C-alpha cells in the first residue's frame, strides 16, 4: 500500500 | 513519534493508521480500515494537523 507519515505535535 | 496514513486505492483519500501497522496489503481500500468512521470511499479526508 501507499503510505506516508506527518508529524503529530501531540506525541 | 508521527502519524502512519495510507491512501486508498480506488477513491485517492488518504486515512489515518494506527501507530504500528507495519503490514499492508499492496492495494488498499477505505473498505479495509479498522476505524469504522473511514471505511467507506465517501467519507471525506480527514485534514491533517496545523
Ligand atoms: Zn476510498
Amino acid at each position: 500500500a501507499r503510505t506516508k507519515q506527518t508529524a503529530r505535535k501531540s506525541t | 513519534s508521527d502519524q502512519t496514513w495510507v491512501q486508498c486505492d480506488a477513491c485517492l483519500k488518504w486515512r489515518k493508521l494506527p501507530d504500528g501497522m507495519d503490514q499492508l496489503p499492496e492495494k488498499w481500500y477505505c473498505s479495509n480500515n479498522p476505524d469504522p468512521q473511514f471505511r467507506n470511499c465517501e467519507v471525506p479526508e480527514e485534514p491533517e494537523d496545523e
